[PDB]
RNA sequence: AGUCCCUCCCGCUCGGGAGGGAGGCACUCUGGGGGGACUGCCGGCGAUAAGCCGGAGGAAGGGGCGGGCGACGGUAGGUCAGUAUGCCCCGAAACCCCCGGGCUACACGCGCGCUACAAUGGGCGGGACAAUGGGUGCCGACCCCGAAAGGGGGAGGUAAUCCCCUAAACCCGCCCUCAGUUCGGAUCGCGGGCUGCAACUCGCCCGCGUGAAGCUGGAAUCCCUAGUACCCGCGCGUCAUCAUCGCGC
């Protein structure tokens, strides 16, 4: 119902239609799967350190090349 | 009308506009922790030096962008609660002077109705307006469709405040209230979740529609 | 205390309370139905403006002086509205501002320097610095920082 | 008892060797002169249509001409006097002496 | 000269004004004191439209 | 007697400060820094008292000359010539380190100037363009 | 004593209003020209019109009838140098629209340029037609 | 700015201001010469090369920022109505002067703009701060007359010296309180002026009066990355008079 913080790791690329999403790399700080790595999908600028805020930890990004 | 005392006033602490202080101010959000900036200051004027930087808008005042958030004129190229507000002529494009007082007096307002530092206030106000997932649009067939994505910190914060500074500027179009009352309300709403806040609707929406199409 | 210690306008406002007791102070007798200068719209609405008005032209002949009829017309022009045309700068009259001077003169407060203007007279300058020290005396009970000035 | 001379060129190099030339008859004498003294210069600023016609897109040429003064004053004494009265300016330096 | 000025002594004449091609007959009235003789002579001709032709709209060219 | 001379400048607007030793007097022009109006133009220029702190600034007496520019240029080029005329007054590092923290253009000036303008629309600015139209 | 409603001069005048606005009803005085006859009158130009009595009524109507034997310039009137009569004066209502009828009716007369083009309904004072000044519908091709 | 002298004000003068004269080149400014930044230093990626990414110090950091200069050619792109020029035509008119008209017409379609549709305001009184340029067929301070537009004299200036030249948006106090209104000022009546040989067609300014459409704009579509865009005024060109324009500030 809040969410769960992650952290960015590390970054991928750029993605999107326009050049306007990055592919990253979070791990989970919070929850049932904590401490578990997987990849997401940002819009908006974007660096290593950043917390998200994830309505829910089952998807994941389709990766890119 | 303005007392004496208030025309001429002079401060003696660094607290911001010589009135209120910032040191018993928490965020509660992990993730906005780091960008909402609270640093002791006096005036909030940085003259527009952080522009030029990646990331340089980081470590600017919250009140300072506040003020620069609603040195606007509101409705340009894109209708907000149904009307363009094409103020032109008398906006207050670059008049960050009236933008200065508005703020102050919305403020005091905030202050007198609540009893409560007023930063408190507006932090909770961006914290409850700031949405968590955003969407992304795709073409395919002739036919546009949305992609469920993730959005970042700051780019959170400048909806917030965007949102915020439009509420109260619709608010405020061709009525009888003022456009610091209106700001004043507008916060006041947001940070207690009523749904009358034009921000904590459009959170909502937002939040609805990126859920409906993961 | 002198005229640069005090606010422009609170001294206008008492100097204008003050020169109604001047016999040589009279408005003329087409002042109820003038505007002051080109650029304005509508009749003044305060049934004294005569002093105000004569009060800041000595307060800014202190300032500046010497200084002739056509500078104090510059200084009391302003922006107009042309109706579909844009605003535009315009000067001032000059019945009024010559009158005042002249009733200044008469009264003793202002003298003509030739080819250069008009000049504060020292009882000028005692009538004005006098008021601004009342006024400062009374300003600072309220801003305790104006006590070194 | 003074003399006052006033230079101006739209060549600089020209200018600083009539003042050099002035400078040093001052000093080969016992005479007081204040050194040169530069004054504004003067810019000459024109801005025209580029092409003959009307059509196409419009651009503009921005000409200009500069003009360098220069200041010397230097008392009135004969023996000195006629060394500057007798000096030769080029053609393209303008100069003027006279008397306070 | 179309830029006399109607003088009262002129009045009970007929006079014949250029109006760029001919000489029009103008009979001075007294109302018309102050007045411009040209004012008499009008030098364009009333309009009246015929149907627009083509490059008149948009759709027309 | 010392007397020290410091210099300020932004955007066309000079400002020259004196300071001397006195009993905390200021003026701007000859009006005492307290009656300066606007709010947002007098608290640019008592920025730099209030870092340095109440015993300094009721020890020192400054007299600022400044023309040119507009009322908030003129603020700033006093704000800067007074800090400098503080650092260089007392002469202590803490404090000139206390003011490259808050603000560090206290110290090392605002080099932006106006930008030329050019041809197509040129009264507007240097960049901003005639609307075009294709029919 | 207050009354909501008040005539003067055959119209009727708001009672909440302050008397220099509250005169502006009547077609021939502006805001400028009532003051001047507020001043004159000896009235306050910011009291209720509501407080007249029927003597200050009596008295701005008088004013009304011949304002420059009360002491209003010359140079204020709207209609100085009368075409008939040669004086001074100042009309309000139906004599102001009869006078400017007649005006126009005088210049039709004598087959006047500005006649034919009040005549034509086209503007007078030399604007060009070709752009603006455009009222009707649109012809088809 | 510091130092000296004279005069005048204030809380009566311990103190604090303003003018004037001596005096000075400190500060600002003006204009000649010079210094300063080079991927030079530090850590990574790349090949160990070319380079790229991130830091230290610094007024300035990676074409430092803004301009001038547009290759061989093409576009049968525009210009013979700026000037030069071949051919063909008029050559007592298609050459040269003078007077009066027109380019300014008006059911209508379109481009670029100005003013507004109001409180992120309108009005009235008062208080603040510029830069670029221009001046002898001219710029004109200062005095007098007039309500205004204007009128009569007239110092200084061939100009870092005299003048245009005490900008507006902005701030303070009072009136209006969401209304086609104290919003908007188109249109028209009467009267007063200036330039000019001449103001009707066909000029610009001022006073009083009158008070149109317009309550935020469909499908479409334009400009802009930092002292930039938006908002606010000013100078020059054209010019006897006339700026909703161009180029600049
Ligand atoms: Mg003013
Ligand atoms: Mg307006
Ligand atoms: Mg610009
Ligand atoms: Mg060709
Ligand atoms: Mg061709
Ligand atoms: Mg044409
Ligand atoms: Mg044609
Ligand atoms: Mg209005
Ligand atoms: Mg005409
Ligand atoms: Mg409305």
């Amino acid at each position: 119902d809040e969410g769960y913080p992650a952290e960015v790791i590390e970054i991928i690329g750029r993605t999107g239609t326009t050049g306007d999403v990055t592919q990253v790399k979070v791990r989970i700080l919070e929850g049932r799967d904590k401490g578990r790595v997987i990849r997401r999908n940002v819009r908006g600028p974007v660096r290593v350190g950043d917390i998200l805020i994830l309505r829910e930890t089952e998807r994941e990004a389709r990766e890119i090349k | 009308a303005k007392p004496l005392s208030e025309r001429f006033f002079i401060p003696h602490e660094i607290k911001v506009m010589g009135r209120w202080s910032t040191e018993d101010v928490e965020v509660r959000d992990p993730s906005l922790k780091p960008y909402i900036n609270l640093e002791p200051r006096l005036l909030p004027h940085t003259h527009g030096r952080h522009a030029k930087k990646h990331f340089g808008k980081a470590n600017v005042h919250i009140v300072e962008r506040l003020i620069n958030k609603i040195m606007r004129s509101g409705g340009s190229h894109y209708k907000v609660a149904g009307h363009f507000m094409r103020r032109e002529h008398r906006s207050l494009n670059s008049k960050k002077v009236k933008a200065y007082e508005v703020v102050k007096e919305a403020f005091k307002i905030i202050e007198k109705r609540t009893g409560k530092n007023p930063i408190q206030v507006l932090v909770w106000a961006i914290e409850n307006a700031a949405p968590r997932e955003d969407t992304t649009s795709v073409m395919f067939g002739g036919i546009r469709y949305h992609v469920a994505v993730d959005i970042s910190p700051m780019r959170r914060l400048d909806v917030a405040l965007r949102n915020i500074a439009l509420g109260a500027s619709a608010k405020c179009y061709r009525t009888k209230m003022s456009f610091a009352e209106a700001l004043a309300e507008e916060i006041i709403l947001a940070a207690n979740k009523d749904p009358k806040s034009y921000a904590y609707s459009k959170k909502l929406e937002i939040e609805r529609i990126a859920e409906s199409s993961r | 205390a002198t005229v640069y210690d005090v606010p422009g306008d609170l001294l206008v406002e008492r100097v204008a309370q003050r020169l109604k007791e001047i016999p040589e102070i009279k408005p003329p007798e087409w002042a109820p139905f003038v505007k002051t200068g080109r650029h304005k719209e509508r009749l003044p609405e305060q049934e004294d403006w005569w002093y105000y008005r004569v009060a800041s032209i000595l307060r800014r002949v202190y300032l500046d002086g010497p200084v002739g009829i056509e500078r104090l017309r510059t200084y009391y022009g302003g922006r107009k509205n042309r109706g579909h045309a844009p605003e535009r700068f315009y000067k001032a009259g000059g019945s009024i501002i010559r009158k005042a001077l002249q009733q200044l003169e008469a009264a003793g407060f202002v003298e003509k320097v030739p080819g250069k203007g008009r000049v504060i007279t020292p009882k000028g300058r005692s009538f004005l610095d006098k008021i601004a020290t009342e006024l400062k005396k009374e300003l600072e009970e309220i801003i305790p920082e104006l006590k070194k000035y | 008892q003074k003399a006052r001379i006033k230079l101006a060129s739209t060549n600089v190099r020209s200018l600083e060797e009539v003042a050099n030339q002035i400078k040093q008859i001052a000093e080969r004498t016992g005479v007081r002169m204040s050194g040169p003294i530069p004054l504004p210069t003067k810019r000459i600023r024109i801005v025209t249509r580029k092409s003959p016609d009307g059509e196409g897109s419009a651009t503009f040429d921005r000409w200009e001409l500069r003009i360098h003064k220069r200041l010397i004053d230097i008392e009135a004494d004969e023996r000195a006097m006629r060394q500057i009265m007798r000096i030769r300016v080029p053609e393209d330096v303008t100069i003027e002496i006279e008397l306070i | 000269c179309r830029d006399m000025i109607v003088l009262p002594e002129m009045v009970g004449l007929t006079i014949y004004v250029h109006n760029g091609k001919e000489f029009v007959p103008v009979e001075i009235k007294p109302e018309m004191i102050g007045h411009y003789l040209g004012e008499f002579a009008p030098t364009r001709k009333r309009v009246q439209h015929g149907a627009p032709g083509i490059g008149a709209t948009r759709s027309s060219m | 007697m010392r007397i020290i001379q410091t210099t300020g400048k932004r955007k066309t607007a000079i400002a020259r400060a004196v300071i001397r030793e006195g009993k905390g007097r200021v003026r701007i022009n000859g009006k005492p820094v307290e009656l300066v109006e606007p709010e947002i133009a007098r608290f640019t220029i008592l920025e730099p008292l209030i870092l340095a702190g109440e015993e300094i600034w009721n020890s020192v007496d400054i007299d600022v000359k400044v023309q040119g520019g507009g009322f908030m240029g003129q603020a700033e080029a006093a704000r800067i010539a007074i800090a400098r005329a503080l650092v260089e007054w007392t002469g202590d590092m803490n404090l000139k380190e206390k003011f490259i923290k808050y603000d560090r253009t206290m110290l090392v000036g605002d080099p932006r100037r106006t930008e030329p303008h050019k041809p197509n629309r040129s009264t507007k600015g240097p960049r901003a363009k005639r609307q075009k139209s294709y029919r | 004593d207050f009354r909501h409603i008040v005539r003067v001069a055959g119209v009727d005048l708001d009672g909440n209003k302050q008397l220099r606005w509250a005169l502006t009803a009547i077609k021939g005085v502006g805001i400028n020209f009532a003051t001047m006859v507020c001043r004159v009158a000896g009235l306050d130009p910011f009291m209720k019109a509501g407080y007249l009595t029927d003597e200050q009524v009596k008295k701005i109507e008088e004013i009304l009838q011949d304002p420059v034997a009360h002491g209003i310039p010359r140079w204020a009137v709207n209609r100085p140098k009368d075409y008939e009569t040669g004086r001074d004066l100042h009309l309000i209502t139906a004599k102001l629209d009869m006078a400017i009828r007649e005006d126009i009716m005088r210049l039709r007369r004598i087959r006047a340029y500005r006649g034919i083009r009040h005549e034509l309904g086209l503007p007078v004072r030399g604007q060009r037609t070709r752009s603006n000044f455009r009222r009707g519908q649109t012809v088809g091709v």
